[PDB]
């Protein structure tokens, strides 16, 4: 910030303006606190450490109850197939092993 | 230019300075000896006091006619011998060569730039001037800042400090593709 | 829903409108519409006898071959205007467009020798300026006042070319001895609708006035008063036409901006030309 | 009731254009039943509406009729406030911001004040809008004039490499009266309609906003000379037709001599 007072202290508004508007940090953590909730506890080890398909049922009904929250937090389309298929890959794993 | 006619009078009042490196002691005696006449005929009809110049070397010019007559070529230039407008001439074309429902904003609002109007009585005698060329009852005003030496540098200073400049440039990606067309396109 | 009584202020406002030479289609296009020919045929009755008293229709009189005008300012009730030349009554039908009964009207006698003198000098006039013009001169003995209420019409009407266009002029001869404030008025309507639609409309209120010196004086004066407002209106008018692009159409769209310049798209899009900074 | 339409439509074709509102209303009164119906196809003046949170205006018609309310392209808002309505392309509400801010320049341009706005829609290969443009006449003048512009704009954009088929169909409904002393009162109405289509090359210095504004600018450069001169000059010319200001008889002596060219120039074919 000294800096950026140096910059402006010196009728210099280019890189002070630029600091904040150039750097895409801005919108880059209003996004990032848009699916900060939704990034933070995540029911994965539910899928973990659940070998009995019953576990399994309990276990991805809560995952999806979970996710509902991306009606308020504008989930991409093919983000969130790609999301489903990562889903079905670790349930695949988890069956591989248990089968 | 101006300096150019005025050493061609000082040749004719008997000073000779024709050095490249003298040329620039006649733009030294046009910045500060020289001045406009109100009445450019009246005054030339007279026997001016004549002051002196001391010049780098030590000397003493008197200068005489020579003073009024050299900037009077911004108005006349038929004193150089060509068919072209003076100065008050080029104010009244540009401005009446415009949409006729600017005509009096813009005689209510003239800007002076440049070093060449540093002269004394330049500004007199171009409203005398513009009195005569524009139409009757019509307020002429005209601007005379204190930075007509650097009133182009300090428009350039606050049109390049703002953020729209940064698309207002051509990049130099830009200049690799397309080239010189592309100043052109991008030329305002 | 609407009910029946006002469809005959909806067909006197349809009919009342209506342009020159256009009536005809305008009774079909309200005639295939209103649905009830005997409401527009009451309603729109008295609208076809205004329309057609108003706008000075010409009717043909088929006995003399004159084609006289039906002014406001002469009737008898069923479409018995008293015809001012030849003093013959008639009838006549506002659709048929066609007169009926050339009876022989015995007019009381009101200014008679003015109706034919002022109206053989506004013959020459008509014959003299307009082209397919048509003169009619009433004479009345108005409230306790002599008047002469002579009307100027000529229209063209040329549906293959898609205009119209009717010359309409009325001039209230007002025969006040002492000063005929003579003022009348010459409204007219133009229409033209060629891959388009445009509607000239106009009148100029004309005000004069003259001592009624004599008769045969007067006439010609009276056509002086007349060349004079005529000539000058007309030409008036075709000067307006000429300062039009520059004055009239600038108070509502320039021909081109105030820089004299087309718009630079590429610009404005591109970057705000400095607009913020002032 | 088809013929009763077309009657109808002949009937607005030939009707006044000072009472536009008026009589259509009282038309539509007739039989209601066909009341948006004719909705789509008479020219009336527009209306103004007024956005409120901005402070700005925006005109109204039927792309911008959102159910019964009105998409303020300033705000993006309905108004009668209906939270229902159908937004417009993100994309293409930011499109659209840009272009009423274009169009506010070129309204600025030509028309020195008045109203403007423009509103956009989809298309699967491309988008479409309308283009609303009312300037009154100077109040404080005696000119009481009314331009009102309707600009209905469909891009056509073709599969790739940046080149559309702009398609474009305008209407101007002119207004105008001058009480001056040598014509009293002089009332002209009028109006207009056209297309045009080209296929500009699409850039990044030529994006389809631009294009649409040259679209624009050359078709109401086109319509106010086309109205000047044709029509209006046509207008002139009827009235010198009907009453002629010389002296017949004189006309006969140079309409004489006139025939007697036209058998000299047919004389020595």
């Amino acid at each position: 910030l000294l800096t950026l007072d140096i910059l402006k202290h010196g009728k210099r508004f280019h890189a002070t303006v630029s600091f904040d508007t150039d750097t895409g940090l801005k919108q880059a953590l209003e996004t990032v606190n848009d699916y900060n909730p939704l990034m933070k506890d995540f029911p994965l080890n539910d899928l973990l450490s659940a070998t009995e398909l019953d576990k399994i049922r309990q276990a991805l009904v809560a995952i999806f109850t979970h996710l509902r929250k991306i009606r308020n937090t504008k989930y991409p389309i093919q983000r969130a197939l790609r999301l489903v298929e990562a889903i079905s890959r670790d349930l695949s794993s988890q069956l591989l092993k248990v089968l | 230019d101006v300096s150019r006619f005025l050493r061609l009078y000082l040749r004719k009042e008997g000073y000779d300075f024709h050095s490249s490196s003298e040329f620039e002691i006649v733009k030294a005696i046009k910045e500060r000896a020289c001045y406009l006449s109100i009445n450019p005929q009246k005054d030339e009809t007279l026997e001016t006091e004549k002051a002196q110049y001391y010049l780098p070397d030590g000397s003493t010019i008197e200068i005489g006619p020579s003073r009024f007559r050299a900037p009077e070529l911004l108005f006349r230039p038929d004193l150089i011998g060509e068919e072209s407008e003076g100065i008050h001439e080029v104010l009244v074309f540009a401005i009446q060569k415009s949409d006729m429902d600017l005509r009096r904003t813009l005689f209510s609002n003239i800007v002076l730039s440049g070093g060449s109007t540093l002269f004394k009585g330049f500004g007199d005698r171009l409203l005398s001037e513009v009195k005569k060329l524009a139409p009757k009852d019509v307020k002429i005003r005209i601007s005379a800042p204190q930075e007509r030496l650097y009133s182009t540098w300090i428009g350039g200073s606050i049109l390049a400090s703002l953020d729209t400049f940064k698309k207002m440039w051509v990049s130099k990606k830009e200049y690799e593709e397309d080239g010189a067309r592309s100043i052109h396109r991008k030329t305002f | 829903r609407v009910s029946d009584e006002e469809k005959v202020r909806i067909a006197a406002k349809f009919i009342t409108h209506a342009p020159p030479g256009e009536f005809n289609e305008v009774f079909n296009d309200v005639r295939l519409l209103l649905n009830n020919d005997n409401l527009l045929r009451e309603g729109a009755a008295h609208a076809f006898a205004q329309y057609n008293m108003d706008q000075f229709t010409p009717v043909k009189i088929e006995g003399y071959e004159d084609q006289v005008l039906i002014t406001e300012h002469g009737d008898l009730g069923n479409s018995r205007f008293l015809d001012p030349r030849n003093k013959i009554s008639f009838k006549f039908d506002h659709l048929r467009k066609e007169a009926s009964d050339p009876q022989p009207e015995e007019v009381d006698g009101s200014l008679k020798s003015w109706r034919e003198s002022c109206d053989s000098a506004l013959r020459a006039y008509v014959k003299d300026h307009y082209s397919n013009g048509f003169c009619t001169v009433y004479a009345k003995n108005i409230d306790g006042q002599q008047t002469i209420i002579a009307c100027i019409e000529s229209h063209q009407f040329q549906p293959k070319n898609f205009w119209n266009g009717r010359w309409r002029s009325e001039w209230k001869f007002t025969i006040t001895p002492p000063t005929a404030q003579v003022v009348g008025v010459l409204k007219i309507q133009v229409h033209y609708y060629e891959d388009g639609n445009v509607q000239l409309v106009s009148h100029k209120d004309v005000q004069d006035s003259v001592t009624v010196s004599n008769e045969a004086q007067t006439a010609k004066e009276f056509i002086k008063i007349i060349e004079h407002a005529e000539n000058e209106y007309q030409t008036a008018i075709s000067e307006n036409y000429q300062t039009m692009s520059d004055t009239t159409f600038k108070a509502l769209r320039r021909q081109l901006p105030v820089t004299r310049t087309k718009i630079d798209w590429n610009k404005i899009l591109s970057y705000k030309i400095g607009k913020e900074m002032q | 009731s088809d013929q009763q339409l077309d009657c109808a439509l002949d009937l607005m074709r030939r009707l006044p254009p000072q009472q536009i509102e008026k009589n259509l209303s009282d038309l539509i009164d007739l039989v209601p039943s066909l009341c948006e119906d004719l909705l789509s196809s008479v020219d009336q003046p527009l209306k103004i509406a007024r956005d409120k949170v901005v402070g700005k205006d925006y005109l109204l018609c039927d792309y911008n009729r959102d159910g019964d309310s009105y998409r303020s392209p300033w705000s993006n808002k309905y108004d009668p406030p209906l939270e229902d309505g159908a937004m417009p392309s993100a994309r293409l509400r930011k499109l659209e911001v840009e272009a009423n801010n274009a169009f506010d320049q070129y309204r600025d341009l030509y028309f020195e004040g008045g109203v403007s706005s423009v509103y956009l829609w989809d298309l699967d290969h491309g988008f479409a809008g309308v283009i609303l443009i009312k300037k009154a006449g100077d109040g404080s003048k005696k000119i009481k004039g009314c331009w009102d512009s309707i600009h209905v704009v469909e891009v056509q954009e073709k599969s790739s490499g940046r080149t559309a088929h702009y398609k474009l169909t305008s209407t101007v409904m002119l207004w105008l009266q001058t009480n001056k002393s040598g014509s009293g009162t002089m009332n002209l109405g009028g109006s207009l309609t056209r297309q045009m289509e080209k296929d500009e090359t699409v850039s990044d210095c030529s994006p389809h906003i631009a294009n649409i504004g040259r679209l624009v600018e050359d078709m109401e450069n086109k319509i106010r000379s086309t109205l000047n001169e044709i029509y209006f000059g046509k207008t002139k010319d009827i009235v010198n037709g009907l009453r002629s200001v010389q002296t017949f008889a004189d006309k006969s002596k140079q309409e004489a001599l006139k025939n007697d060219l036209v058998e000299a120039l047919k004389r020595k074919q």
